[PDB]
């Protein structure tokens, strides 16, 4: 839990491919920025209304034509 | 003593009223409590493991006996049964600190002295107690028992003159010290005022009551209790939250402190006991054994403390190990008879000393309610008014 | 350890008229400093505009009984002279 | 308070350190805050971090009770190490409890904790803290090159390696 | 008292090693600067009694060096790249330029100062009226001098500034501030 360990140095999360999946569906990702050298890793930033607060993660992603419309889709 | 030449029919009439069993008589001047040593058998001073790995392990499994029972059925037990489980673990625990005040006074294993010193520490710690400062109070104590105005680590008595000066000062009986003293030592939470003791160890965490020689070995003592007052009451809290906490610690502790208060209270107080000041009559071994009182337990109770209420013996023969306490004491009340005191610790006693003996006054030498006192000395009050007339 | 005493006389009487406002002539080296106009709050400026000139500090508690031109030019020497050590 | 018959008491050696009562002061309100804290909201982190620096501080204000020893002046420093040790976590890794929505609402900023500790270190170096000062890190051969000792001169040079350089000095 | 065999009626305090180098000899206690090479008195004194100003940069630079301003330390390490930058990688007249305003500014900054301290006296000198209730409207020159050298603590400052309140008696004054000795910490600084 977060209420029994001692705030510690923020860092990036890290998704697998899918929760970031879900949460871009709920409409909880805010902003996604592509790095990687060979463009396939994801730096995703939430939104407050997520649960947990804006964070910071981190995703791999495996290509998938879909992503795209996926993503403009929800804003 | 207060009761001299007298036949034995008041002194039993005064015996069951106060509850006593034997009042004593009256002892010769000019003696030392280290003469009755030699009263002693020589096999009593004999070291043996058996009785040592008993009172180490008897009071450890009555408190991990609580502890399972209170884990095992945490917060769903009414308030009863959680009253019950912290009795049991603070007899427990008084047993266990009755090991450690052994190894203070370096009497309960000898050949290993940083074995018997660890193990003494760590038995210490958890009531937040230091080691080396308990050694000093109680030897300060054993030098000055019963001496008025110096013997400041036991139940010195609140006597009607300092009272008086205190109520002069205040100009009525309303002020802040008036109150303190009146809840302190009229109610029952007298039977704790050992916290009171506890507080007053810690010399002000002042380093400049000690000799220098010594810093670094009272600075150590201190560090034992504030590391376990450091490390595990914060985990105890943060496991278990404040229910937690004063189920699982301050129950236990208050406990001890009750165990600890009413022994000693009960030891060395009662309306045949003087306190004579120093110069005026003080002897000490007159003080060691005609001015004490032996409390008897239910021997369940007795094998649970590690004999803690037998404090006689050890005070004639210091090096006098911890389970030939009863046996040695056997053997003084042959010889030293017709002068002990002796008490069973019953209802009667404690409400005596919660509702009677409350103040000492050193003129008719003897104990007397709070009340009817003050309402007196506030009479002569008004008396020495109209004695100001002019 | 040894101060030409003449030179720092006729100083401090160079200060002290450049300071009050009167002329040399009439800066004697016996005369007060409460005839020469000097009220309190300027005994002080005076001692600030010494210290400032001769690049020393004043021993203050002989500082708190100056009041002639003498004695203000003795302080000062002994303060120069006890400089090295 | 107040003394007529002598008003500068407080200036006077009395042979303890002057930040002594500060120290057991600053050690009972993290203390109790952090309890407080901690029984208050449900995090652990408060109550751990208050009573482990109460434990510590209650220590070193209970060997500065005597300044002209040598545990007089370890407690100096361990006091010091504490205080700094707080203001770092407070300003550069903030509070677990203090966790917001937002990502600049929850910056780890400067308080009023942090400041107390900044008073308090800035209290001990303004005051005496000038003990052990033979603890520092060995010397160099560049330290002993103008010494007048051979004997040391050999010593520090075989010790950092140089054993076997001629002096032709 | 300890002591088994010989003590005298003052307690004997330890006195340790000093841990700085004593102000030169060409400074003054206040803010003002000193005097860019050589000092005023030194015109009032025998010329074989001016050696001490040669002596005392002698002291200063090579020969009484108090073995605490020679600790390497972690801080030091660094502190040393600080100054070389100021003495080698900096051009002379870059650093004449530096030195000229900062004179200009340390003159300024005096001047307040003094101000400040002839506005003290006056404020005191009324404070020991309250405090007198009657007569005494004076001031103590003393303080006034060691206000200008800075010679008190604050504390020192309080506790006389309430000793006038209730008590006018202007002539009682704290004892004297101690100079503050070098912080050490361990490797560390
Ligand atoms: C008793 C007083 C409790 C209290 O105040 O105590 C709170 C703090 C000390 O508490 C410490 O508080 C810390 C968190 O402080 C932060 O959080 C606090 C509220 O949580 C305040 O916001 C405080 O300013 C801010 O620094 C940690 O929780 C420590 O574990 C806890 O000990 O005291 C203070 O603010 C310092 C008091 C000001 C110095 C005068
Ligand atoms: C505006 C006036 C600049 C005039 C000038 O000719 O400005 C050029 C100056 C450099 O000036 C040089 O500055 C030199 C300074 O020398 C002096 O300083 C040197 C040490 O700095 C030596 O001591 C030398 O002997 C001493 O004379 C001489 O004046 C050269 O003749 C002159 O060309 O740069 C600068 O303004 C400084 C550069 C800062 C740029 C940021
Ligand atoms: C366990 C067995 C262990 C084996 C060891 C046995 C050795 C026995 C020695 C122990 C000595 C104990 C002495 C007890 C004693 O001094 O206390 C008895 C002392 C009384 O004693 C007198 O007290 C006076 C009060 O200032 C003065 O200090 C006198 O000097 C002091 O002698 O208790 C007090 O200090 C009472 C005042 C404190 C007020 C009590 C606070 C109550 C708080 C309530 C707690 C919560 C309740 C819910
Ligand atoms: C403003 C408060 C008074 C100043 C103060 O801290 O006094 C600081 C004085 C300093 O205390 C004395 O200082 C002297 C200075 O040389 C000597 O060093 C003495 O050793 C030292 O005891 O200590 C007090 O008496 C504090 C009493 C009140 C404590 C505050 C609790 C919070
Ligand atoms: C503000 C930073 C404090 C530093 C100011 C130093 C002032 C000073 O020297 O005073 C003067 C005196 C120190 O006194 C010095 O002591 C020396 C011996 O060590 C000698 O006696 C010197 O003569 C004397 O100047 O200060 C005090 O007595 C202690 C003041 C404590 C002030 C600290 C405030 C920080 C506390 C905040 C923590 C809150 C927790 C609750
Ligand atoms: C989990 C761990 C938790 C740890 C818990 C620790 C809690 C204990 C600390 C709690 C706070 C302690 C503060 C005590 C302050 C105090 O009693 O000073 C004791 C001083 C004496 O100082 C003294 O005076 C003495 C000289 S004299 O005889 O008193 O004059 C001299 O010996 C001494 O050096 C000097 O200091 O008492 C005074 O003279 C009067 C007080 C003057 C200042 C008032 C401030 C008090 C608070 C105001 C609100
Ligand atoms: C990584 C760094 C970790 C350290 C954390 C910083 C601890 C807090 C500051 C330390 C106390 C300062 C000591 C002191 O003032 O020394 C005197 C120093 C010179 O150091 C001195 O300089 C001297 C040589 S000289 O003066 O430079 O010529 C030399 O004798 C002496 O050893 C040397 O210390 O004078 C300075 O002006 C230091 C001011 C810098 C303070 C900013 C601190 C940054 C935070
Ligand atoms: C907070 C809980 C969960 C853990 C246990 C904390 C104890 C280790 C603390 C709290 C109460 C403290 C005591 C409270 C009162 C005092 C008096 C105080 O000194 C004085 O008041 C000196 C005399 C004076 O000030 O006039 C500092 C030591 C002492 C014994 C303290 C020592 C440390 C104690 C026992």
């Amino acid at each position: 839990s977060v209420k029994t360990a001692w705030r510690t140095q923020e860092v990036l999360r890290e998704l697998s491919y899918t929760q970031l999946w879900a949460l871009v569906g709920e409409g909880h990702v805010a902003r996604v920025r592509f790095y990687g050298p060979e463009k396939n890793k994801v730096m995703a930033t939430t939104r407050a209304s997520a649960p947990g607060g804006e964070r910071l993660c981190k995703v791999v992603l495996p290509p998938d034509p879909e992503l795209l419309d996926h993503l403009v889709s929800n804003g | 003593t207060s009761l001299d030449g007298l036949p034995e029919t008041q002194k039993y009439v005064y015996a069951d009223e106060w509850g006593f069993s034997r009042v004593g008589a009256d002892f010769p001047p000019g003696s030392h409590p280290s003469l009755f040593s030699q009263l002693l058998p020589q096999a009593l001073f004999a070291f043996d493991a058996r009785a040592a790995v008993a009172a180490v392990a008897v009071p450890l499994a009555a408190m991990a006996a609580g502890y399972g029972w209170l884990w095992y059925m945490h917060s769903i037990a009414p308030v009863w049964q959680q009253a019950l489980c912290a009795a049991l673990i603070g007899t427990g625990y008084a047993g266990l600190f009755k090991v450690a005040h052994e190894c203070a006074m370096m009497r309960f294993i000898p050949q290993m002295p940083g074995l018997q010193a660890a193990l003494g520490t760590l038995l210490m710690a958890p009531a937040l107690y230091s080691l080396p400062s308990w050694r000093l109070h109680h030897l300060h104590h054993l030098l000055h028992t019963n001496m008025l105005w110096q013997d400041v680590w036991g139940w010195h008595p609140l006597t009607k003159v300092e009272l008086a000066d205190e109520m002069v000062r205040s100009g009525g009986s309303g002020g802040a010290a008036m109150a303190a003293a009146r809840l302190v030592l009229t109610t029952p939470i007298k039977l704790f005022a050992s916290v009171g003791h506890w507080l007053r160890s810690w010399d002000g965490l002042d380093l400049r009551h000690f000799h220098p020689a010594s810093y670094v070995e009272v600075l150590s003592g201190w560090a034992a209790p504030l590391a376990f007052a450091g490390l595990v009451l914060p985990a105890v809290v943060s496991a278990g939250g404040l229910s937690g906490f004063v189920s699982c610690y301050l129950a236990p502790w208050l406990v001890f402190h009750f165990w600890l208060s009413v022994l000693s209270l009960t030891a060395h107080t009662a309306p045949h006991i003087p306190w004579r000041a120093e110069g005026d009559g003080w002897d000490a071994g007159r003080a060691a054994v005609a001015g004490t009182v032996t409390l008897r337990l239910p021997r369940p109770l007795e094998v649970l403390l590690n004999n803690a209420n037998y404090m006689l013996p050890q005070a004639v023969a210091p090096g006098l190990p911890m389970w030939s306490a009863p046996a040695a004491y056997a053997v003084l009340a042959a010889r030293l008879g017709p002068y002990l005191t002796e008490a069973s610790m019953s209802l009667k006693l404690l409400t005596n000393h919660v509702t009677r003996w409350q103040i000492y006054d050193e003129e008719a030498h003897t104990y007397r309610p709070m009340e009817e006192v003050v309402d007196e000395i506030e009479a002569d009050l008004q008396q020495l008014a109209a004695a100001a007339q002019q | 350890a040894a101060v030409d005493k003449a030179k720092v006389l006729e100083d401090v009487r160079s200060i002290i008229s450049t300071q009050l406002g009167t002329e040399l002539e009439k800066v004697a080296p016996e005369a007060k400093f409460v005839d020469l106009g000097a009220d309190s709050l300027d005994t002080v400026e005076i001692m600030m505009a010494l210290e400032e000139k001769f690049e020393i500090a004043l021993e203050e508690e002989g500082a708190e009984k100056i009041a002639t031109v003498q004695d203000a030019a003795d302080m000062i020497a002994a303060q120069i002279a006890a400089k090295g050590n | 308070w107040w003394r007529e018959d002598d008003p500068y008491w407080p200036l006077r050696d009395w042979g303890d350190h002057p930040m002594r009562w500060w120290t057991l002061a600053f050690a009972a309100i993290m203390a109790a805050g952090g309890l407080a804290t901690s029984v208050a909201t449900g995090y652990v982190e408060p109550v751990q971090a208050g009573l482990g620096a109460g434990a510590l501080l209650a220590l070193a204000g209970a060997a500065m009770s005597d300044a002209r020893c040598v545990p007089g002046a370890l407690g100096v420093k361990l006091a010091w190490a504490v205080c700094a040790l707080i203001v770092l976590k407070e300003v550069s890794v903030g509070w677990q409890h203090k966790r917001k929505r937002r990502l600049a609402a929850s910056a780890p900023r400067l308080e009023l904790t942090g400041l107390a500790a900044a008073a308090l270190c800035a209290g001990y170096m303004l005051t005496d803290m000038s003990g052990m000062g033979e603890v520092a890190l060995p010397p160099n051969p560049g330290a002993v090159f103008k010494s007048p000792d051979v004997a040391y001169r050999a010593s520090v040079w075989q010790k950092w390696g140089y054993g076997q350089v001629q002096m032709r000095v | 008292t300890s002591a088994p065999f010989i003590s005298p009626m003052t307690p004997y305090v330890p006195e340790e090693e000093p841990t700085r180098t004593p102000p030169s000899i060409k400074d003054t206690g206040t803010l003002r600067p000193a005097s860019e090479w050589y000092p005023q008195w030194m015109q009032y004194r025998r010329r074989e009694d001016n050696y001490v100003f040669w002596q005392d940069k002698f002291m200063r630079c090579s020969t009484d060096i108090p073995w605490a301003e020679k600790r390497w330390t972690l801080f030091s390490t660094v502190w040393y790249l600080v100054q070389q930058l100021r003495f080698v990688g900096t051009p002379p007249a870059l650093r004449y330029v530096a030195f000229l305003g900062w004179r200009a500014l340390m003159f300024q900054v005096y001047a307040a100062h003094k101000a400040l301290v002839l506005w003290q006296c006056k404020l005191d000198a009324g404070l020991a009226r309250i405090g007198s209730g009657g007569a005494t409207a004076t001031f103590s020159k003393t303080m006034a001098l060691r206000r200008l050298h800075w010679r008190n603590s604050p504390l020192a400052e309080a506790l006389y500034a309430l000793n006038l309140y209730k008590t006018g008696r202007v002539h009682l004054l704290p004892p004297v501030a101690k100079p503050i000795p070098r912080p050490t910490f361990f490797w560390l600084f």
